[PDB]
């Protein structure tokens, strides 16, 4: 039809690294384009002009994510990590999931879609060395395989809840989860009188 | 002159004033390929235009013929050119068929501009004085050549343009007499086209660990046939990888560390990707020192593991499958052994990268992989041309196995290089045991008639394997005068011989004053003389075709030739 | 005794690597490589719009450097080599080798717009314009360090004869002044292990950075790890010491209350506000060549009691009281050296008059907090204090809400005679 099939209940991974290029991110520019008071601009239409129009090289400021990584391309700027990509923070997390089996810990929505941007696009821009970063990623995003195995033990012709699942680990899990639960609730009002 | 080491950046700045646009492509690269340095000039200037996001083209070419047929249909948008590892000995304002007139623009005041500019980066001499003096749209780059060389070469180029009789006879053959020495002298190669965009970065301030590596790749493909280039530009080389190395020293492997040291890359063939047996067998200047072609060679090659205490059970290993402890003494074993040889000179230092967990190729490593991705890497008119057209493909290999997420192309690569080295070998000893090469007193002669797998040797650049594999082997043994040599070979659907003139070389260790390739001369004036079919359109001119009813002809007038 | 060695803002050893810094601030950085008994120095720019970084093979192996808008100045401090390099390449770079006595060195130059200036460990002080013609000699005090931002230069003296003292020059294209001259300096010299001593033997003073504010005050950041600014100094009889980061405590504060020994601040600038600085971590106080990023502390007036912090903490929570104690200070520094600038000197974004009345908004609201507790306790005294310093008349009406809600009607009266007395 007009839409293609591999789309036709779902978002596509590439759609959802777009929503997530969307964010607010904080970044240090190396452009000052912040005029004195003793020229282009930029004029955007869906996003916070007033930001960009008052970059000074090196006093951090937030921009859009889709605008740090074009000029991340360039020389133009680098990436602040947010405060959950440290050792620690995600170190912290890690001992949570093991802590707590019945519940998934207080991640952002995005966080495996912006670790996954982020090391490729902005690999220098870490305070802690990424080879243990991108290991901590991968020890969180196993122990939530577990805890999802688990409970697909649970699908049900009523509900679930998944309170702190990531926006990527319900893409990956959408077109299992709700097929299924589609079918026991057909399987299940059919019996109905 | 045209543009001195001093004033890229110049140069560079007029690219992005003219050509900078997010409304159209405004610059084009003509590459030669089959050319490594072009290659590796090309690709790090492709980076630059890149980060400053200029909309290019890149147009791979492989000869002066397919210079003038694109040439000829540029889109008349297009105004900067890169001409980018030829061009500088032809008068490509001649040649193009150029008239400044139909090009300039803005002509007021003691002033011209042009809607067109045509940067050279080449680095073979002698450079053309009507591109280096004689116009204002082709704008050559300079490593110093001209200020150091041609002050009196300029003074008789503008005398003579000048002088459009005593006082006029005294006077008109001096000049031309100035620039007639100046021709009536043989090609060279006297720099790398990579180390001057080097030294462009460098200028703009865009230097980093990427360009570098393409730096040192370009320039190690020299070290083969231009050594004493290679050993000028290597100590600029050693201090650039100190610059940006960073603090770190007794660091842990990881795998985001890229490494590129200098250290011990001894001369020996694709050592970290074949056994050590290979290594020597396949090797040009140990095939040269052990005269290995015929079998009390490979007894001293046996006889040399023996004494070194390696077994040949042992060194006929894979180098990753060969054990820790040998790997490690190695330094000690050849610095112990390999004088007795005299192969003491396969000592060096080089660079060798390593990223993270994948295992290290050294530059001379890595260059023998890329170049065998140019050769090998896939009514008469259309003979030639769907050849050409493989010749511009594989262009695209090379230039994706300079990527790092492209390890498997790499790998590719150094599969290939391994199966021609053996293919060189297997028709280099069918020339020496056969007595192929005959001595013609003003020269050397070969010509491969027949042989296995010979339709590989129609690529000028496995013609020039086995022209350099041919040289050390002559050039190392003491007896032999220094002569050019000359090295023609069939194609049977052709029905051409592709004939290379080469020049010697002295022996890897010594250490003169360059020699030079006055072949390009040489068939270009028999060449005006005869009533002979030839093709004469390849960048290095010391590489020509021809018939084969009218090389005997050919070789019978350039024996008479006082050129060589 | 004492010995004399050469300075520059932000420069770090070499420790036991070949490379180090030069000199770090708001405009970039400086490293040299040692190269086989011959140097590279690259200069490193933070506005790459502005600026092209480049490099150079130096043979006499500069350990001075000064790096600002217009241009880079190199000395070696053992022969008296200088050269100044400016940045645009259109004026020629110039070198020339000063008069060095037997065992006197070069300690730090600085560089303004219309003069190059030298300072030597016997205190001759060397002034050169900026195409290279000598316009002075002076003697001084030794010159321990110097800055410069425009035509303003602050300079820090030291010798055992004299004790620590600075002065700080307006030199400008014409009506020079010297604000101060020699006054002594409120900075702690430290308590003379290789870890600090590797440091010490490199940099006796341990001044990590001198530099000037965005604003253009002078700033200090000691051996203590204690950033202190000068605040109004335009008129001298006025001027004082502002202890604006104790960088230990507010350490120790993000930190969860670890004594932590593993963290150490490198200051670059402060900006406005907010000292941008490297969080170095390991087991050297000073970074290495893949210079991380400049992070941010935003300063902090010393008044959080460690004691009182944890016995509330046994992620640290601030007693409400303190935290409003700590944003009523700050804010009245701040607000004082803003209305200093945009009375002296003008605005250079014309958001800075914003910046001023928020700031006046953020003193008003932390005093009617600190009101509350005064309410809450029925220090009806202590209340009309802290309401008679309030400044906005429209805050003032939330002093006599909160003294009703408190129900202290002697307070009401009391500020309904302030309102008459200040609308007069």
């Amino acid at each position: 039809m007009s839409l293609p099939a591999h789309l036709q209940q779902t978002f596509s991974p590439e759609e959802i690294q777009f929503i997530v290029e969307n964010e607010p991110i904080k970044i240090f520019p190396r452009i000052t384009t912040r005029q004195k008071i003793r020229h282009t601009r930029w004029q955007l239409i869906t996003t916070d002009d007033k930001a960009l129009n008052n970059m000074v090289a090196m006093r951090s400021t937030e921009v859009v994510l889709w605008i740090a990584l074009l000029l991340k391309q360039q020389s133009k700027c680098s990436i602040v990590a947010p405060q959950w990509l440290t050792t620690k923070e995600l170190d912290r997390k890690i001992q949570y999931e093991k802590t707590h089996p019945d519940r998934f810990s207080e991640l952002p929505w995005n966080w495996l879609v912006l670790a996954r941007i982020l090391f490729n696009k902005a690999k220098d821009d870490f305070h802690d060395p990424i080879h243990e970063l991108r290991g901590k990623i991968q020890d969180l995003r196993e122990i939530r395989q577990i805890k999802v195995l688990k409970g697909l033990k649970y699908l049900n012709e009523s509900h679930l809840q998944l309170d702190n699942l990531s926006l990527l680990e319900i893409n990956e899990l959408r077109p299992f989860i709700t097929e299924i639960m589609d079918k026991l609730r057909e399987i299940h009002t059919a019996s109905l009188t | 002159m045209y543009y001195g080491i001093s004033q890229f950046s110049e140069a560079y700045n007029k690219i992005l004033r003219n050509s900078s646009s997010h409304s159209s492509c405004q610059l084009v690269i003509f590459v030669s390929c089959l050319n490594i340095d072009a290659l590796c000039a090309t690709k790090m200037l492709s980076l630059l235009f890149k980060k400053q996001l200029v909309q290019s083209q890149i147009v791979p070419i492989f000869g002066y013929s397919e210079l003038r047929r694109h040439y000829s249909q540029l889109d008349d948008n297009i105004n900067s050119l890169l001409l980018v590892g030829f061009g500088g000995v032809i008068d490509l304002e001649a040649f193009l068929e150029i008239d400044p007139q139909e090009y300039v623009i803005d002509t007021d005041s003691g002033e011209q501009s042009f809607r067109r500019d045509i940067y050279v980066l080449d680095a073979h001499r002698p450079w053309n004085l009507d591109n280096i003096f004689g116009s204002q749209i082709i704008q050559c780059f300079d490593d110093g050549t001209v200020d150091d060389t041609l002050g009196e070469q300029k003074e008789a180029y503008y005398k003579l343009l000048e002088l459009d009789r005593k006082q006029r006879k005294k006077q008109i053959h001096e000049y031309e007499g100035v620039l007639e020495e100046y021709y009536s002298q043989g090609t060279t190669v006297v720099n790398s086209i990579s180390a001057q965009i080097y030294s462009l970065l460098s200028a703009i301030g865009e230097t980093n660990l990427s360009n570098l590596w393409l730096n040192i790749l370009g320039t190690t493909s020299l070290d083969i046939a231009y050594a004493q280039v290679y050993n000028r530009l290597y100590p600029l080389l050693q201090d650039e990888v100190k610059r940006l190395t960073p603090s770190s020293r007794n660091s842990v492997k990881t795998p985001d560390t890229l490494t590129l040291n200098i250290q011990p890359d001894y001369y020996l063939f694709l050592l970290r990707h074949s056994s050590l047996y290979d290594s020597f067998y396949y090797s040009n200047y140990v095939n040269a020192k052990l005269s290995l072609w015929n079998e009390n060679g490979k007894k001293r090659l046996h006889k040399m593991f023996a004494r070194m205490g390696i077994p040949l059970s042992t060194a006929q290993e894979t180098w990753l499958y060969m054990d820790h402890s040998i790997k490690r003494e190695l330094g000690i074993i050849f610095d112990k052994n390999l004088d007795r040889y005299g192969l003491q000179d396969i000592i060096r230092d080089g660079f060798v990268r390593t990223l993270g967990y994948r295992g290290s190729i050294s530059a001379s490593e890595f260059v023998e992989a890329l170049t065998a991705l140019l050769e090998v890497g896939n009514n008469s008119a259309q003979k030639l041309t769907n050849l050409r057209k493989r010749w511009v493909s594989n262009f695209w290999l090379s230039w994706d196995a300079l990527d790092d997420r492209k390890v498997e192309l790499l790998n590719r690569g150094i599969q290939l290089a391994q199966d021609l080295q053996r293919a060189i070998f297997n028709t280099g000893v069918a020339i020496l045991e056969k007595k192929l090469i005959k001595h013609l007193r003003i020269y050397r002669l070969c010509v491969l008639q027949d042989g296995p797998d010979l339709d590989l040797y129609r690529n000028p650049l496995t013609l020039l394997r086995l022209g350099n594999w041919l040289i050390e082997c002559c050039a190392e043994s003491e007896d032999k005068q220094l002569l050019p040599m000359v090295l023609a070979s069939i194609d049977e659907n052709t029905d051409t011989y592709l004939v290379a003139g080469l020049t010697p070389r002295y022996p890897r260790g010594l250490d003169k004053k360059p020699i030079l390739n006055n072949f390009s001369m040489a068939f270009q004036q028999i060449t005006a003389e005869t009533d002979a079919k030839v093709r004469i359109d390849n960048f290095e001119s010391s590489i020509i075709e021809i018939r084969r009813e009218d090389l005997s002809p050919f070789l019978e007038k350039l024996t008479l030739s006082g050129l060589l | 005794k004492f010995r004399y060695m050469p300075f520059s803002p932000a420069g770090t050893p070499f420790g036991f690597t070949d490379r180090r810094y030069l000199t770090m601030n708001e405009v970039g950085y400086v490293s040299t490589v040692k190269n086989s008994e011959q140097y590279s120095i690259t200069v490193s720019f933070f506005d790459v719009g502005r600026f092209r970084e480049y490099h150079f093979e130096d043979l006499f192996g500069y350990d001075l450097c000064f790096l600002n808008e217009k241009g880079t100045l190199f000395g070696q401090s053992k022969t008296g080599q200088i050269q100044y390099r400016p940045h645009d390449s259109i004026h020629s770079n110039w070198t020339k080798i000063i008069p060095l006595q037997a065992g006197e060195r070069i300690t730090s130059v600085a560089a303004t717009p219309v003069r190059v200036i030298v300072g030597t460990s016997l205190g001759y002080f060397r002034s050169f314009n900026q195409f290279g013609v000598p316009f002075a000699v002076e003697k001084t005090s030794p010159i321990v360090a110097l800055t410069a931002q425009n035509y303003r230069v602050f300079s820090v003296h030291y010798s055992q004869f004299h004790g620590l003292s600075y002065s700080l020059s307006e030199l400008g294209t014409s009506s020079k002044r010297y604000y101060k001259r020699e006054c002594p300096l409120p900075m702690s010299l430290p308590n003379i292990k290789d870890a600090n001593l590797d440091y010490y033997n490199f940099n006796p003073m341990g001044i990590k950075s001198l530099f000037f504010s965005s604003y253009g005050d002078p700033c200090i950041f000691g051996s203590d790890n204690t950033l202190l600014l000068l605040s109004k100094w335009r008129s001298p009889e006025e001027s004082k010491w502002l202890p604006i980061l104790d960088s230990n405590m507010e350490i120790w504060k993000m930190s969860g209350g670890k004594e932590t020994t593993d963290i150490h601040v490198w200051p670059l600038a402060l900006a406005y506000d907010t000292l941008n600085c490297i969080l170095v971590k390991g087991k050297h106080i000073w970074p290495e060549f893949p210079l991380p990023l400049p992070s941010e502390m935003e300063i902090r007036m010393p008044v959080f009691v460690k004691s009182k912090l944890l016995e509330e903490n046994k992620e640290i929570q601030i007693p409400v009281s303190m935290a409003a104690e700590e944003e009523y200070l700050r804010s009245k520094v701040l607000s004082e050296l803003l209305t200093d600038t945009l009375e002296n000197d003008g605005e250079m974004y014309g958001n800075e008059n914003e910046v001023l009345a928020a700031l006046n908004g953020a003193y008003d609201k932390a005093l009617l907090r600190l009101f509350a507790s005064a309410c809450s306790d029925q220090n009806v005294e202590k209340a009309l204090s802290l309401a008679h310093e309030l400044k906005q008349d429209r805050a003032l009406t939330a002093a006599v809400k909160i003294s009703e809600r408190a129900e202290l009607p002697s307070l009401v009266k009391k500020i309904n005679n302030i309102r008459e007395a200040r609308y007069e």
